[PDB]
Formats: C-alpha cells, sequence, structure tokens
C-alpha cells in the first residue's frame, strides 16, 4: 500500500515527474516573459 | 419473450446467445424504463425465482442508476429523478423488501438500495429508508442475512453517495452500524459487515466524535472487535484504528495509553501478516499525521501565532518498542521476491524510514545496536536486515551525526556489494544509493570513490534488482559530484569533476544496461535511462566527447523506434514502439538541453522531421501520445521562432490533441505545447489562433472535462494575449465573462482537495488577467489604450484579490500573481486604482505577506506593487 515507498529511489521519469517539471519550467518560462514586459 | 427467461440467458457461455437477450434489455430500458424498473425489481424481490434470474434482474437495476463513470452517472441520477413518483416508489419498495431474502452470498439488494438512495437522499426523497435499515440492524428478531445485506447496503451508501449528504443522519447511521458490531453479535459475517460499513462511514461522524459520551462508545466497540476470534474483524476493526487516527487525532489522547498502544504493538508481533501489515501502518501513519503536525507547528510560529492542531508525540513515546519489532520483521525476506507485492517486512522498513525522518536523532541509538550486532551475521536474513536498517536512518537524523558513521560503515558495504546473497547485494546498492542521495561527502571521497566506482560498474552487469538500485545510485553520485565541483569554485558550469576520468565507461556500461534482453524486469531499462539521463545533465564540460557519442547513439535509436511506428503489426508491437519512444524522447529532453545550440538546431529539425513521419502514419491509429508533445515543446524550446517551418505540418497534430479532451493528460500537454508556441512563435502565431482559441474555448464548454484543464486553459489565454496584443480584442468579451465566473468560485474548506485546486485555478485565473492587461498596452507605443476596455473591470478584478486576501489559505504561488497583477493594474489604469485599493485594507496585509520570502519573488513581485501603488500616492 505504501510499495512505492519501498526503497524508494527517484525518477525523472514516471508520469507525473516528467509533467511537474514541464509545468514548472513553462511557468518560469511565462513570468520572465511577463516581467520583461513590465518594468 | 418473458423477462425471466431472457434474464437468464444473460449469464449463457454463448456469445450470441448472450447477444440477443443483452439487445432486449436495452431496448425495454428505451421503450419504457419505468415499467421495465418495476417488473424488474418484482423479479428481485421474489424468492420464488431463481438465484440467476434474481441475480441478473438485480444488476440490471443497479446499472440503470449508477456508473463508474461520473457523468453518466449524475446523469442516470436526473432520470431516475424525472421518473413517476409513484412508479419510483414501487421500486423502493421492492428492493429494500428483499434485504435477508436471499440466498445468495453477496447480496444483489444492497447496491440497488444504495444506487437509489445516492439520487434520492439529496432531495429527501426517501424518507422511509434510514428509519427502515435501522430497523432491519437492531431488531432482535431479524436473522443474520438481513443484517448482513442490510450493512452492506449501509456501507454501498457511505461510499458512494455525496460526501455532504449523510451528516443529518449520521446519528441514526451509526446507530445501526455500532449494534451490528457489538460483540454479543452471533454472526462474525455481521460484524464483519457491520465494521466495513463503520471505515465507509467515519467521513462524517465528526458531530459524533465531539461528544465524550458517543466517542466512548465508539472506541470501545472498535477496540473490542481488534479482540474478535475472526481474523477478518480483526483486520477491518485496526482499519478502522487507523483511520480514526487521522481523522481525530485530536481526541486520541485518552485512548493511546490505555488501549491503542497494546493492541497496536500486539498486532505487529502477530504471525497473521494480514494482522502485523495494520499494526504496522498504523504506526507509519502516526509519523505521517506528526510530521504534518510539525510543519503546522512551524508555521504558526512563524506567525506569531498557536497552531489549530497539536501533536502529542506519540511516535517519540512509542520508538523504544517500535524498533526492536521492526528490525526482527526485517529478517523475514520473502525469498521468491515480488517488486509488486507487499508483505510485513517491507511494510517494516517504510515504516523505520518514517520513524527516522519523524524523530530523527532519536532513533540512532535505538537501531545502531542491532546493525553493529548483524551486520556480519553468517545468516543472510540477518546480514541484509542490518543492511537494510542503515539505510533507513539515513534520513531524519542530524547530517553531522551520521557522517562519522556512515565513513566508517563504507569498507563493510563496499564488501556486502560482492556478497554471495543477492538479496544481500540488492540492499547493499540501495544503501549505497541512499549514501550518495543524502550524505555524498563519504562517498565523494579521497579514499573510498575508486573503489566504489568499480562496484557500481561490475553491478550493472549484475541481477536486475541489484543493476536497478545500482543505477539510481549512479545518478544520485552524479549529481553530488556535479553540485560539489560547482559550489563554487569555478563559473558557468563545471571545467571537470571526479567523475570525468571515469565517464566515457559508465555511460557505455549504461548503454549497454539499457538493452539488456531482461531489462523489463525490476524497471531495469527505465531505470538505466533516467540514469543515462541524469548523468548526461549532471557532467563536466571535459565530458563532452562522450556526451556527443551518445547523443549520436539516442538520436539513433529515437530515428529507429519513430520509423517502426509506421510500420506496426500489433498492439503489443504498438504499446513497446511508445514505451522506448518514450524513455528516449524524454532522454532528448536533457540532450538538447546540453549541447551546443548551433547542434541543438541541426538535431532539432532532423526529429521534428522524423516526429511529423511518425504522426502522419501514427495517428488516427490511437494517437497523439503525449509524450510526442512534451518531445515537441523541448524541440519548440531550442528551434523557437524557427519552428515556424512546421506549423503548417503540425497544425493539424495540434488540434488533435486539442480535441482529444477525454484522455486529459494528452489535451493538457497540448494546452501548454501552445503557451511554448507564444513564447516561441509570438506575434507569429496570429494566422494560427482562432483555431487554437475555438478548440480551447469549445473546450470551456465543459464539464466531464478533467477539473485540471481549465486553470491552464485560462493561463494559455494569457499567453495568447501577449503574444497576439491587439489582435486579441476579438476575444476580449467572451474570456473577461469566462475569468468572471472562474473568479467567482469559492469552495468551502472542509475539505483540502478542493482547497488547492481553488489555488491552482485562482492562480491561473490571475495569470489570465496579467497577460490580456499586458498584451493590451505597451512597448513602444503608439498610444495606448486598448487596455481601457478592461477598465470597467478593474473593481471586479480588485474584488476577487481582496477575496482571496481573506482566505487563510494562501498558495505563495497565488500571492505572488495577486502581486504581480496589482502592480500591472498600478501601471496600466493609475492613480484611480489607489482609491479602490486603499478602500481594502485585506489588500494591504496580502502585499505584505509577499514582502515576505517563501518564495523567492513572491517578495519581488510584492515588494514591485507596493512600490507601484506608493508611486501613486
Amino acid at each position: 500500500p505504501r510499495l512505492s515507498q519501498y526503497k524508494s529511489k527517484y525518477s525523472s521519469l514516471e508520469q507525473s515527474e516528467r509533467r511537474r517539471r514541464l509545468l514548472e519550467l513553462q511557468k518560469s518560462k511565462r513570468l520572465d516573459y511577463v516581467n520583461h514586459a513590465r518594468r | 419473450m418473458e423477462l425471466i427467461t431472457i434474464l437468464e440467458k444473460t449469464v449463457s457461455p454463448d456469445r450470441l446467445e448472450l447477444e440477443a437477450a443483452q439487445k432486449f434489455l436495452e431496448r425495454a430500458a428505451v421503450e419504457n424504463l419505468p415499467t421495465f424498473l418495476v417488473e424488474l425489481s418484482r423479479v428481485l424481490a421474489n424468492p420464488g425465482n431463481s438465484q440467476v434470474a434474481r441475480v441478473a434482474a438485480g444488476l440490471q437495476i443497479k446499472n440503470s442508476l449508477t456508473s463508474k463513470d461520473p457523468d453518466i452517472k449524475a446523469q442516470y441520477q436526473q432520470r431516475w429523478l424525472a421518473i413517476d413518483a409513484n412508479a419510483r416508489r414501487e421500486v423502493k419498495n421492492y428492493v429494500l423488501q428483499t434485504l435477508g431474502t436471499e440466498t445468495y452470498r453477496p447480496s444483489s439488494a444492497s447496491q440497488c438500495v444504495a444506487g437509489i438512495a445516492c439520487a434520492e437522499i439529496p432531495v429527501n426523497q426517501w424518507p422511509e429508508l434510514i428509519p427502515q435499515l435501522v430497523a432491519n440492524v437492531t431488531n432482535p428478531n431479524s436473522t443474520e442475512h438481513m443484517k448482513e445485506s442490510t450493512l452492506e447496503a449501509i456501507g454501498y451508501i457511505c461510499q458512494d453517495i455525496d460526501p455532504e449528504q449523510l451528516q443529518d443522519k449520521s446519528n441514526e447511521i451509526l446507530t445501526a452500524i455500532i449494534q451490528g458490531m457489538r460483540k454479543e453479535e452471533p454472526s462474525n459475517n455481521v460484524k464483519l459487515a457491520a465494521t466495513n460499513a463503520l471505515l465507509n462511514s467515519l467521513e462524517f461522524t465528526k458531530a459524533n466524535f465531539d461528544k465524550e459520551s458517543e466517542r466512548h462508545f465508539i472506541m470501545q466497540v472498535v477496540c473490542e472487535a481488534t479482540q474478535c476470534p475472526d481474523t477478518r474483524v480483526r483486520v477491518a476493526a485496526l482499519q478502522n484504528l487507523v483511520k480514526i487516527m487521522s481523522l481525530y487525532y485530536q481526541y486520541m489522547e485518552t485512548y493511546m495509553g490505555p488501549a491503542l498502544f497494546a493492541i497496536t504493538i500486539e498486532a505487529m508481533k502477530s504471525d497473521i501478516d494480514e494482522v502485523a501489515l495494520q499494526g504496522i501502518e498504523f504506526w507509519s501513519n502516526v509519523c505521517d499525521e506528526e510530521m504534518d503536525l510539525a510543519i503546522e507547528a512551524s508555521e504558526a510560529a512563524e506567525q506569531g501565532r498557536p497552531p489549530e492542531h497539536t501533536s502529542k508525540f506519540y511516535a517519540k513515546g512509542a520508538l523504544q518498542y517500535l524498533v526492536p519489532i521492526l528490525t526482527q520483521t526485517l529478517t523475514k525476506q520473502d525469498e521468491n521476491d515480488d517488486d509488486d507485492d507487499w508483505n510485513p517486512c517491507k511494510a517494516a522498513g517504510v515504516c523505520l524510514m518514517l520513524l527516522a525522518t519523524c524523530c530523527e536523532d532519536d532513533i540512532v541509538p535505538h537501531v545502531l545496536p542491532f546493525i553493529k550486532e548483524h551486520i556480519k551475521n553468517p545468516d543472510w536474513r540477518y546480514r541484509d536486515a542490518a543492511v537494510m536498517a542503515f539505510g533507513c536512518i539515513l534520513e531524519g537524523p542530524e547530517p553531522s551525526q551520521l557522517k562519522p558513521l556512515v565513513i566508517q560503515a563504507m569498507p563493510t558495504l563496499i564488501e556486502l556489494m560482492k556478497d554471495p546473497s543477492v538479496v544481500v547485494r540488492d540492499t547493499a546498492a540501495w544503501t549505497v544509493g541512499r549514501i550518495c542521495e543524502l550524505l555524498p561527502e563519504a562517498a565523494i571521497n579521497d579514499v573510498y570513490l575508486a573503489p566504489l566506482l568499480q562496484c557500481l560498474i561490475e553491478g550493472l552487469s549484475a541481477e536486475p534488482r541489484v543493476a536497478s538500485n545500482v543505477c539510481w545510485a549512479f545518478s544520485s553520485l552524479a549529481e553530488a559530484a556535479y553540485e560539489a565541483a560547482d559550489v563554487a569554485d569555478d563559473q558557468e558550469e563545471p571545467a571537470t569533476y571526479c567523475l570525468s576520468s571515469s565517464f566515457e565507461l559508465i555511460v557505455q556500461k549504461l548503454l549497454e544496461t539499457t538493452d539488456r534482453p531482461d531489462g523489463h524486469q525490476n524497471n531495469l531499462r527505465s531505470s538505466a535511462y533516467e540514469s543515462l539521463m541524469e548523468i548526461v545533465k549532471n557532467s563536466a564540460k571535459d565530458c563532452y566527447p562522450a556526451v556527443q557519442k551518445t547523443t549520436l547513439v539516442i538520436m539513433e535509436r529515437l530515428q529507429q523506434v519513430l520509423q517502426m511506428e509506421s510500420h506496426i503489426q500489433s498492439t503489443s508491437d504498438r504499446i513497446q514502439f511508445n514505451d522506448l519512444q518514450s524513455l528516449l524522447c524524454a532522454t532528448l529532453q536533457n540532450v538538447l538541453r546540453k549541447v551546443q545550440h548551433q547542434d541543438a538546431l541541426q538535431i532539432s529539425d532532423v526529429v521534428m522531421a522524423s516526429l511529423l513521419r511518425m504522426f502522419q502514419s501514427t495517428a488516427g491509429s490511437g494517437g497523439v501520445q503525449e509524450d510526442a508533445l512534451m518531445a515537441v515543446s523541448t524541440l519548440v524550446e531550442v528551434l523557437g521562432g524557427e519552428f515556424l517551418k512546421y506549423m503548417e505540418a503540425f497544425k493539424p497534430f495540434l488540434g488533435i490533441g486539442l480535441k482529444n479532451y477525454a484522455e486529459y493528460q494528452v489535451c493538457l500537454a497540448a494546452v501548454g505545447l501552445v503557451g511554448d508556441l507564444c513564447r516561441a512563435l509570438q506575434s507569429n502565431i496570429i494566422p494560427f489562433c482562432d483555431e487554437v482559441m475555438q478548440l480551447l474555448l469549445e473546450n470551456l464548454g465543459n464539464e466531464n472535462v478533467h477539473r485540471s484543464v481549465k486553470p491552464q486553459i485560462l493561463s494559455v489565454f494569457g499567453d495568447i494575449a501577449l503574444a497576439i496584443g491587439g489582435e486579441f480584442k476579438k476575444y476580449l468579451e467572451v474570456v473577461l465573462n469566462t475569468l468572471q465566473q472562474a473568479s467567482q468560485a469559492q469552495v468551502d474548506k472542509s475539505d483540502y482537495d478542493m482547497v488547492d485546486y481553488l489555488n491552482e485555478l485562482r492562480e491561473s485565473c490571475l495569470e489570465a488577467y496579467t497577460g490580456i492587461v499586458q498584451g493590451l498596452k505597451g512597448d513602444q507605443e503608439n498610444v495606448h489604450p486598448d487596455v481601457m476596455l478592461v477598465q470597467p473591470r478593474v473593481e471586479f478584478i480588485l474584488s476577487f484579490i481582496d477575496h482571496i486576501a481573506g482566505d487563510e489559505d494562501h498558495t505563495d504561488g497565488v500571492v505572488a500573481c495577486a502581486a504581480g497583477l496589482i502592480g500591472d493594474l498600478c501601471t496600466a489604469f493609475g492613480k484611480d486604482v489607489l482609491k479602490l485599493v486603499e478602500a481594502r485594507p485585506m489588500i494591504h496585509e496580502l502585499l505584505t505577506e509577499g514582502r515576505r520570502s517563501k518564495t523567492n519573488k513572491a517578495k519581488t513581485l510584492a515588494t514591485w506593487a507596493t512600490k507601484e501603488l506608493r508611486k501613486l500616492k
């Protein structure tokens, strides 16, 4: 039931880690794109 | 012909005979649903009919009234409510009357009762229901079957029913459940059904638990139940104790000492694995709740206020007695390993780990001695246990206390990597990997690195369960080495580092591992690609020569899968081709990163050309898969504006991804890609916007769309606005009203699965307005003024912000976004904004809160905004 915690490693790939990363990247990109447009 | 005859044919092992029967019933339900159900309920209710016909009828009823699909469900619920109240009254009478008159094992009536209840309870249409179910259980003359089938009905209702609908009748529900669990109850079957219903029900016994009289009554019945001689009841009761600890931790203090500690410790020592697992989970779950309480305590302290909920540190108190139980359990390894099977040994490891992170330092001195006793035991079960326990405590205790212990453990650990037991070598690799993850200084040491590297290199050729952890260890080692080199001291990226000497051997060995034929076992292949990926990213510049070679190999493999996919033979072939493509594409997202941009270009054009070919063939054969779109994003990141060359060809495949709303994951990636295309193509995206914008709004009409697509679509509206500026006027009206509505959404916190969809979506709204306000205004202008079209909306956007300020529930991401918006308004609409802002003291408070960082720059945005309002004075 916490099988995914048994010997927990880490992967920039399963499903959802590479989503979280892709989204976090697009959002940072967005923010920088916007800030050069405010000041 | 006759309904009964048809019903009995639905279980025929003949395909056509099963088809005729099913179509008959289908069209019957279409020609006169009300009369069909009434007749069906009559069959179910009559013990005179065969078990087959009654069960079949029950199934036809249940399926008319629910389904796994939430949207189809709500639909069936409304079709039911629209039926003549007299017909429904008759069905309700028969279904209810069937309870206890079935010889069948699991009652077919229970699910029909629940199906109708879920529809009718939220509108008080079945006032007869509860009191009838309560009577069926509490009546001392009720048979086992009557009580069992009823308790199951109760259980199905608590489970399927909308969460908000059942509190007014918790009092009655609990009366029946508790009565069914009492130990005097003769039937274990009844006790089991009752105890399972309690579990389903706890979600709304809030008002009951706040009454010592009732709380005390509930806890005694559950605790006694953990002593039932029927193992199934023991387990279900323990399951309840675990859930009660999660929802009512506040009340537990009077039961832990005197009851719960003993019950759960005894369960842990049980020889019945099912029981041991509940005892262990109970104490892993206490660790989780208490780690969460510590974060609450910590945050409340930084706010000059006491926390709303306080920890009693039960894990810390129990630790003495937990650990000796857990280390012994680590000795019960299952010799035939199944990386998809759960047992007491594995649960014990996770539990030890959670105790380490929950109680930190405390734990070391309870575990060390077992470790030093058994690290060299001739019995592999104990040798492995010792190494496992060592790895479990590497996170939590102060690294300053662990370093000395880890360094003195290296010599033995390096030896254990060659232990004759495969079980031991599996754990040694993980423990080594976790040293590299958590305490790299020990491994990046002038003493041990050389021999450690030799072990890891050889381990890549070992059995899958060993090579897989070795891969993870390598990537961890690579990250540490990289960081170590470039904390600083040199500039932009590191010139060399301790892995450079063997970087070439590692990549080729990893490239080999990727390709092993047993690569599917123990997640090997994925681990190998993850590791290659991570090591290529985390590499020094003097490793480029090896990096280029590896990239030529990856493209080679990718080019190969891609053309393999325009010639598919089977759905098995279909599946694996996409799985490799998935890994290779993900790998591509790091190599393209990490070459010369000049080279990244030549690679981008070549890959995109191959994907478009794959798209042309692959799909309309089940396509588009999602990682291909994410693949395109990274490709658009490199080509930037130079991607315009493929739009005319990619366009349709963009659409099919946007249109596919059933696979919200594919749609989601399509949406994000649109945002990436905006920043890349910018103004040049205009000639594509109508098609996209049209598909976006369409999707927003809605609602078997996923929750999660809307906020992203809103965010992208902002990007589109930023990319096309004035050309957005065309969409301005529809978008603002869409934003208007999504802003007014205000889910009430007793739930958290909504508190942080509310923020996910609010933030989205703010990014939307920001992209619009900045999109309509200006850089090197002639005069300004499109924005003035939004001027009349300022009042509302500010109100939306003001409402966000009141809600204690702030995600930093939202405070920031809200601050950036305020600054935008000041710069866009000017000194009228001031009067409106000073009219809402909560806005002032929101900005201050942002001037303290978390995150970083929530503080900059909050700082900027504070400044803009000030200059307006």
